[PDB]
């Protein structure tokens, strides 16, 4: 202990690394060299061996910078020239890529192995519980700082502080409830295609003896571009998404998704003008969260044997039936209509409802049936909705009766 | 050279000759278990850089464009500004989609990463007094993990991402007071919201990284300050490590890997397309796919809501949808794996401070509810998966549900009782090899005809020429000649040829005598141990 | 030096405080208790000066709590009642925020002060050159494995790994690429009332014998509010924000920013259609980087002693001289027009431009004159562009000329 | 217009100012991607860069 600088001037360095490695507790107890024959081939064959994933690496890499600068990248369609290239751009640059990290990892391990001495190394483990003066003086120092501050006599002060302490929390958390909202308000609109906020609401509240709201269905329509002197761009004035539809459109057993189309927002048909620009409201309309609803058609055989729902007798018109797209459970929409066994089907979790027993739950995580919409024919001959939902759609929340 | 100045006038200053001399020589053991956990690491340093490539061209935006960008079947398409980034990085950023498909792979790989290493550490026993936090600590991370990954590929506002966002929103909203007022905290209003995919933007980026970040040092920094486990073996006892140095044998070792995982991860990058999104097209509330199931790691979670039965409460005014068991179930299967260690005390019976590790066959118990868990957590995956499963291998969907559902009981049984017989004969094959020596397998007839196996003893044999029993160790038994040098090659050279025959023989007589260098000194050390126990 | 635990079971609690500090090298050099007399007043006048801080955090808090909760917090406008309470919302929650998070800070610095004693500690450093042993060992370790590893003997192996390594590096950083762009391209556009992105062009580019592109001034118009029973939204339908400009409209000695005005995106005058819906199309000209042009009407008298650049002999219109308002100095805005003195000034570092010695610079960071826009009325008696700016506007980067 | 007046002396430089301009705002000012690259460099990088130094 306590070594002079003399003593370690007259040690040799295999000693000194000995002894660096013994103040830390750590004893090599086995090194050995891994080629201690001089003209030993198999330093050679090591050499060899790890050059050839070195120069593999060094190709791959090179390629990697080749690949990313000169290959074709850009987007080619189906019926394009060059759609070879573009979809190998990805595949290609990725895999030299990654052959240029993995040779080079591959050469690292492989001259570890074979290169760097075997070792065997042990270190003594100081853990467990602490020696007996350091863990008894720690609880001294502590009790004597506690005991010469007089916290401990004087209760009315430790009281208030605490009150302050949990005072300035309570103050740097009020701020986060600025998040905070009512859930039950109608966040300050008259009424809006897709309601009001409120999860009582969607768009057919606005059949509440207020509006005309008929069926649209979706053309699926997109924007259409213009181009001329002044540059390409996108009109969305001679357009629109949502379309209304006559009873003769749907043949015995088909489906279709209608969405609330209120009558202000029609721009098909004998009014069709060319220049009205209806396609934000469509839109804004079809991305409601709980507004579509499947419209079904059934054959006449299979319409004979309905059961209708307590209150819900008159909704139907005539081979038509119309429940509500957006699932009991979570609210995936419905949307697998099964054309024979008359079984709407959900594909998030497999709940499957009896179109014909009024949608009620016949398999699944779903306990409550799908609420129906009433649906009549308007003047004109177009399918309109003939009332409100009577049963609040979408997942069932903790305050929803039933 | 002027490295010896560079690192002078280091010293001179900030005296760490000390401590950095105490840092490379710290011992850790070799074990091939022992860097799983390295790989969930280098996993989270490839999220972090390709993460952060992808935010200078993502826009966390839920308002709409009419997409114009270089994926000419979406042109004219109305869509989310998310939606229109990500297609631009995919297809307008020269190697955008190489990078967000390594992202979403190293995503997978950091998950995948920290089960099995969590697997490790349940199975071998590392959990144990004192390090019982590593465990609380990285059931977080791995909760984290998950729950970080979900809302990550929920940004994108394509198809397949809404729904789960959509699912989400109505299991909190039905909760059995507070559903309606957590929705419209969390996501500021009915879904979907304006400030919907900002909050998760910067809960994606910024708060769970951060959290990752701070948990995975303190980790990492626990398992440096109390010494890493190791098994038993040759001179090893509860108060020693041996293993090699952190430096030069180890960190090289380490950065080896750390080259493996990231080349690996950018080959699979380029070469397997992950979450082709430019073919959902983007989200809207009235649209759905049958396969629309969340990521691999969340797909347990959809399968507790595939098999539950349907139990739905009404009280009056009031009602607990039946949606709110599965959310009991999933809490009390993530309780159950938080606060194993302390249900493993109250009937283990013991709080001693392990070192040394437990083989798995050795604590039958444990892995069998191991196991066990495993069948569980599979059963909840393959239902959730079960979409898919039916379709392709043609059973029948409503079996599928009910195969999870009766499964989710029957499997586990069979699994505990099969996992636990098969490791009690694990270990007597063990003690088999233990007190008659290797089955070498060679047979021959006596003169009295009698077919005797000639087993070669491991330790002692006594006067009637028999072994005398060893007692087990823990350390694993060798089984086969091989395992001891038998089949080691005489030769030496390369392919096509010998060495010469004076380079040939002193390199061999080098090796055994090294053989039995190493042999002395093991037993020399473990001699040492039982001097040093009395 | 290394106690047993008898000794310790012997030793008083603040002798071992005095060992604890004393094994980390720190001796207490002083330390006085603040009041030692028993019955003395001075402790009672201390608590009461801290417990009334405490007191009034705790009101602060609770006020707090309370404004945050129950004053009203929305906007009022300026004739509303109740815009005394929205105006003094924030400064109220903050005023009683601030007091009790302050006072809480004022309780427990006059707590330290007036209680707990005073304290001289001493601490030696153990800092400066390290030890000679540690230092010369933790050399031979360091030196043992760079020698025990062969690296420093196989110059090959250390060059293609070398390479290697510079090859992870690039390809590493290749990805970073993406983002490189060249500056001198098109974006892929015919051309826009923007120009083509590069720095060689704007929306009067146009006017190259092209488009007629008026002289569009910035009516400020809002979107115009519609409600009905469908809800309630805003609408551009009917609206224009850029509008054409007859000569006798600016008085002498007069100003006016004016945007370039494609003809076919004017909705104006006689060929005003109410349901055109021009407006985004004027909004995106008038946000383009480098198109706000100032139209300025001289005095005759001063309209006399005007010196003309050579080569924009022409581009005046009479009266009318057309800068561009983009700043040659650094771009911003220069806006402000100097009506004697006809100085056009930038407000952000003070250049000025002679407006009638050709927009040339006299004072200020500004090197280079204001590029001018030819101008001439059209068929109609409005004011269109006769040309092109044959300068690039804006300012100066590299490659450009002068 | 101090984000215009960082743009307009990055563009000035004598040789790289127009490639460094369209690198870091992704091309002209005003640009898509401007606000979204100094946001996740005023909320993410340049914060844990300061905490990680201080
Ligand atoms: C144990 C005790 C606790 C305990 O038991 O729980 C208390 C809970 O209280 C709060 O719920 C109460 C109540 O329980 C709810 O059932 C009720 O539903 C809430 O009112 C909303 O629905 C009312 C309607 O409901 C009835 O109708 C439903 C069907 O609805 C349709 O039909 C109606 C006909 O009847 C129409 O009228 C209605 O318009 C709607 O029609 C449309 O839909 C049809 C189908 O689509 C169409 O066909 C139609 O044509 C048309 O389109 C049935 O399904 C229901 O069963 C029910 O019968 C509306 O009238 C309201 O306007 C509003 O929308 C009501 O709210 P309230 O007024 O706040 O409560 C009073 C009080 C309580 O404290 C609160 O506020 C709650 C918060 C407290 C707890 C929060 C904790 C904090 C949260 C987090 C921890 C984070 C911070 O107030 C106050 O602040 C009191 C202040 C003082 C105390 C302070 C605290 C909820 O927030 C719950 O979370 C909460 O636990
Ligand atoms: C020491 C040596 C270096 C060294 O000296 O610098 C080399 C530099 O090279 C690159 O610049 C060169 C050149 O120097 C520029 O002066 C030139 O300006 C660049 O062309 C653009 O302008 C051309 C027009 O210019 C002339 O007209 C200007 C006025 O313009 C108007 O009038 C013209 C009439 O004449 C019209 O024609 C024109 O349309 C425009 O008219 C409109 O405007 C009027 C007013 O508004 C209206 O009235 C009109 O009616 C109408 O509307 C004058 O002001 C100018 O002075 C000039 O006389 C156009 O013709 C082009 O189309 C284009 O727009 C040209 O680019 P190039 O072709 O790339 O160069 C060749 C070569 C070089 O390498 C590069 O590319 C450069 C990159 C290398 C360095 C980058 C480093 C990396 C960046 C970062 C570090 C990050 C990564 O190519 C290659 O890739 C070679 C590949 C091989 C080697 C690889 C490397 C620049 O990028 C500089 O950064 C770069 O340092
Ligand atoms: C600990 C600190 C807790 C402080 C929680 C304050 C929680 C609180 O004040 O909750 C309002 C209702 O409070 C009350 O009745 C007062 C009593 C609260 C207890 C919610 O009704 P709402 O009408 O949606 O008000 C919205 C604001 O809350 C929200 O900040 C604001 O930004 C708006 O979103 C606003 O609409
Ligand atoms: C070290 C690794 C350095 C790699 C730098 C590659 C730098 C590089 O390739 O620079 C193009 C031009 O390279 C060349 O001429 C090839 C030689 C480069 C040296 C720029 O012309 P541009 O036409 O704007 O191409 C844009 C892409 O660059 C950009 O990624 C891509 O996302 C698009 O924005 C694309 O338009
Ligand atoms: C050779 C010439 C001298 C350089 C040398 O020895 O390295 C510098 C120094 C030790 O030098 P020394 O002679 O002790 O210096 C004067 C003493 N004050 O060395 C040091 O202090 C620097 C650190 C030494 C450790 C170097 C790296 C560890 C060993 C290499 C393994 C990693 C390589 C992995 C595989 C690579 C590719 C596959
Ligand atoms: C009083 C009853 C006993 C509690 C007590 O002494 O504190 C607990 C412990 C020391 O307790 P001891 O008696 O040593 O315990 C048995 C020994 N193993 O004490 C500890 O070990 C806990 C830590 C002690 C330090 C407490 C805080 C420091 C002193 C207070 C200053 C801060 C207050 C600032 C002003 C407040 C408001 C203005
Ligand atoms: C952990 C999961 C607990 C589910 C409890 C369902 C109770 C319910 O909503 O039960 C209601 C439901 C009716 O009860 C039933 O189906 C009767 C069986 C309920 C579960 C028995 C085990
Ligand atoms: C991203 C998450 C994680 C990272 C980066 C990580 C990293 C590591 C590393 C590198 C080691 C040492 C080497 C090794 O054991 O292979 C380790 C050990 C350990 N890990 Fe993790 N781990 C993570 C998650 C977990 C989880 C999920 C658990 C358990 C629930 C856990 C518990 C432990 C424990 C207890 C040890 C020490 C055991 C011993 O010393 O033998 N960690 N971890
Ligand atoms: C610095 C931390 C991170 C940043 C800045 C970041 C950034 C991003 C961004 C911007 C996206 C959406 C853009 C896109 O689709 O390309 C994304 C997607 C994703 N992130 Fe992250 N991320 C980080 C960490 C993580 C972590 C730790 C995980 C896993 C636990 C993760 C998993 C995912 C996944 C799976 C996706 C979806 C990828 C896709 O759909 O293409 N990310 N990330
Ligand atoms: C790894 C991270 C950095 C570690 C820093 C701590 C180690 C510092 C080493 O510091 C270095 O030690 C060697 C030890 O012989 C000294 O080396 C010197 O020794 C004596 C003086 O003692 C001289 O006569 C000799 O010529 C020279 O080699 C260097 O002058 C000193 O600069
Ligand atoms: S969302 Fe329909 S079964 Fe779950
Ligand atoms: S921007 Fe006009 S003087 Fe600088």
């Amino acid at each position: 202990k306590q070594y002079t600088t003399q003593e370690l001037n007259a040690m040799s360095n295999e000693d000194l690394a000995r002894l660096g490695t013994e103040l830390d507790d750590v004893t090599i107890a086995y090194r050995k060299e891994r080629f201690p024959i001089a003209n030993d081939p198999a330093e050679k064959r090591a050499a060899r061996a790890v050059t050839f994933w070195l120069v593999l690496g060094i190709i791959g890499g090179l390629g990697f910078l080749a690949t990313y600068i000169f290959w074709p990248w850009e987007y080619k369609a189906h019926g394009d020239e060059g759609l070879l290239a573009y979809t190998l751009y990805t595949p290609m640059l990725g895999i030299t890529s990654g052959l240029c990290i993995l040779s080079l990892g591959f050469a690292v391990v492989l001259y570890v192995k074979k290169f760097i001495p075997e070792e065997i190394a042990v270190q003594r483990r100081h853990d467990g519980p602490s020696e007996e003066v350091d863990r008894r003086t720690i609880v001294a120092l502590l009790n004597d700082s506690w005991q010469t501050s007089t916290l401990g006599r004087r209760k009315l002060i430790m009281g208030l502080a605490g009150g302050g302490a949990v005072l300035a929390g309570l103050t740097i958390i009020a701020p986060m409830g600025g998040m905070i909202k009512n859930p039950w308000n109608p966040k300050e609109g008259p009424m809006d295609v897709q309601g009001d906020g409120t999860l009582w609401t969607s768009g057919w509240t606005l059949v509440e003896n207020d509006v005309k709201v008929y069926l649209g269905r979706d053309t699926a329509a997109i924007a259409e571009s213009h181009t001329d002197a002044t540059g390409e761009h996108w009109s969305t004035t001679g357009v629109s998404r949502l379309v209304r539809m006559r009873p003769e459109d749907l043949a015995a057993a088909s489906m279709e998704t209608v969405f609330p189309l209120p009558a202000e927002m029609v721009n098909d048909g004998a009014e069709y003008d060319p220049a009205k620009d209806v396609y934000e409201h469509q839109m804004h309309s079809v991305h409601g969260p709980r507004n579509a609803v499947m419209l079904i058609r059934l054959r006449t055989a299979d319409a004979e044997k309905v059961i209708e729902r307590e209150g819900q007798e008159s909704f139907h018109y005539g081979d038509y039936y119309a429940y509500s797209k957006i699932c009991t459970h979570i609210g995936c929409p419905t949307s697998l209509y099964e054309a024979q066994t008359n079984r709407i089907l959900c594909p998030c979790h497999q709940s499957q409802f009896d179109a014909l027993h009024y949608g009620k739950p016949v398999f699944g995580p779903a306990a409550r049936a799908l609420p129906q919409l009433p649906i009549t024919v308007d003047e004109e001959g177009y399918l309109i909705a003939a009332g409100n939902f009577i049963e609040p759609l979408g997942p069932a929340f903790w305050e929803r009766k039933s | 050279m002027s490295l010896a100045t560079v690192g002078n006038n280091l010293d001179s200053r900030y005296t760490m000759a000390s401590g950095i001399r105490r840092q490379i020589n710290k011992v850790f053991p070799t074990h091939w278990s022992f860097m799983l956990g390295e790989i969930a690491l280098y996993s989270f340093i490839v999220l972090l850089l390709t993460g952060v490539y992808l935010t200078l061209f993502f826009d966390p935006s839920i308002t709409k464009v009419i997409y114009d960008g270089g994926y000419l079947p979406l042109n004219g398409v109305e869509m989310s500004r998310a939606y229109a980034t990500a297609l631009d990085i995919s297809f307008e950023v020269r190697g955008g989609l190489f990078i967000r498909q390594m992202h979403h792979w190293a995503a997978l790989l950091f998950v995948v990463s920290m089960l099995v290493h969590m697997l490790r550490i349940f199975f071998t026993g590392a959990f144990r007094r004192p390090r019982e936090a590593n465990w609380i600590i990285g059931v977080v991370l791995i909760i984290l993990g998950m729950a970080e990954g979900f809302m990550g590929y929920s940004l994108p506002d394509d198809l397949l991402s809404g729904v789960g966002l959509r699912i989400m929103s109505a299991i909190i909203v039905g909760l059995p007071i507070i559903g309606t007022w957590m929705h419209w905290l969390i996501f500021g209003g009915d879904f979907p919201s304006d400030l919907m995919l900002d909050r998760f933007y910067i809960a994606h980026v910024l708060i769970i990284p951060a959290i990752l970040l701070g948990l995975i040092a303190a980790h990492l920094a626990l398992v440096w300050y109390q010494k890493h486990t190791q098994f038993p073996g040759a001179g090893r006892t509860e108060n020693n490590v041996i293993g090699i140095r952190i430096m030069p044998l180890f960190a090289v070792k380490a950065v080896a890997f750390g080259l493996i995982v990231f080349g690996f991860l950018a080959l699979l990058a380029g070469v397997t397309t992950i979450n082709a999104i430019w073919n959902l097209g983007p989200y809207n509330p009235s649209q759905v796919s049958a396969g629309s199931q969340p990521d691999v790691y969340m797909l347990w979670t959809d399968g507790a809501a595939r098999v539950m039965p349907a139990w739905e409460l009404y009280l009056g005014n009031y009602t607990i949808p039946a949606v709110f068991w599965v959310a009991v179930m999933l809490g009390i299967l993530v309780v159950l794996l938080v606060t194993y260690p302390f249900i493993e005390r109250k009937f283990t019976g013991d709080d001693a401070h392990h070192n040394l590790l437990q083989r798995p066959r050795d604590v039958p118990v444990r892995t069998s509810l191991g196991v066990m868990a495993l069948v569980f957590y599979i059963l909840l995956t393959v239902s959730g998966g079960n979409d898919v499963y039916a379709m392709q291998f043609h059973v029948s969907l409503n079996a599928m549900t009910w195969i999870g559902r009766i499964g989710l009981i029957v499997g586990p049984a069979i699994a505990y009782f099969i996992t636990y017989r098969l490791c009690i004969g694990l270990q007597r094959s063990d003690r088999e090899v233990l007190e008659h020596g290797i089955e070498t397998g060679i047979i021959k007839q006596m003169p009295n005809g009698a077919f005797i196996e000639v087993h070669q003893p491991l330790g002692p044999v006594d006067d009637h020429g028999h072994p005398i029993p060893l007692p087990y160790a823990g350390a694993a038994v060798p089984k086969q000649m091989n395992q001891l040098g038998y089949a080691e090659v005489e030769t030496r050279g390369g392919f096509f040829g010998p060495d010469p025959e004076d380079i040939r023989a002193k390199a061999k007589e080098i090796e055994h005598a090294n053989h039995i260098e190493e042999a002395n000194t093991l037993r020399a050390l473990n001699e040492a141990n039982i001097e040093r126990d009395k």
